[PDB]
């Protein structure tokens, strides 16, 4: 878990009067995915099997369900998104030293 | 003693429990939930963020 | 000239916008996969109960 703290006026700040919604749009969604971060614990609660092994009179159900869960990864997906983002940050820095030297 | 008798002769009440378990089935889901679930996994919408 | 030195400063913290987008994309990363975590074990909770319950 990797958050970078903001302050959010001086976000509003920079924000060039074309696309001012959007970002707003992007500020939403942030706040949104905070509370659906906290909507849900890190890890769901592992099914036990004792309860089942006692319960579930099915033959093998319980245990094959158990094992091709231990089976199962779950696809944890790649962003692809973080490294142009890098790119044109560096590319705003760029621009924003040169800007600044001029000045 | 049973081990004759699968319900040991009840000869009705079939009527009512095919009803009722299919209606527990249908309230609990629809497909077979007797085999493993399987998994489609989505993935989020993105958009343009650099300056247009 | 302040007026420059303010614009000096103000560029100096352009690069909140970067790190606001990558957050979102961490945080959005994160909801989806713990989403995915959930769904399979809701899923697999489903049938478990299911057969005990009928």
């Amino acid at each position: 878990l990797a958050l970078k703290t903001i302050d959010w006026v001086a976000f509003a700040e920079i924000i060039p009067q074309n696309q001012k919604a959007i970002a707003s749009s992007l500020k939403s969604w942030n706040e949104t995915l905070t509370s659906r971060l906290a909507a849900l614990p890190e890890n769901p609660p592992a099914i036990d099997w004792a309860y089942y092994k006692a319960n579930v009179a099915k033959a093998g159900l319980v245990d094959d369900f158990e094992k091709k869960f231990n089976a199962l990864k779950v696809p944890v997906p790649e962003d692809k998104y973080t490294a142009q983002v890098d790119a044109e940050e560096k590319e705003d820095v760029k621009s924003c030293a040169e800007w600044v030297s001029l000045s | 003693q049973t081990s004759g008798g699968p319900v040991d002769a009840s000869s009705e009440y079939q009527q009512e429990l095919e009803r009722e378990l299919f209606k527990l089935k249908q309230m609990f889901g629809n497909a077979d939930m007797n085999t493993f679930p399987t998994f489609k996994f989505e993935d989020p919408k993105f958009e343009v963020i650099e300056k247009p | 000239i302040d007026t420059e030195k303010s614009q000096q400063a103000l560029v100096q913290k352009r690069h909140y916008l970067f790190d606001v987008q990558r957050n979102n994309i961490a945080m959005a990363l994160e909801v989806t996969y713990r989403e995915r975590l959930y769904r399979v074990y809701k899923e697999v909770k489903n049938r478990l109960d299911y057969h005990i319950s009928v």
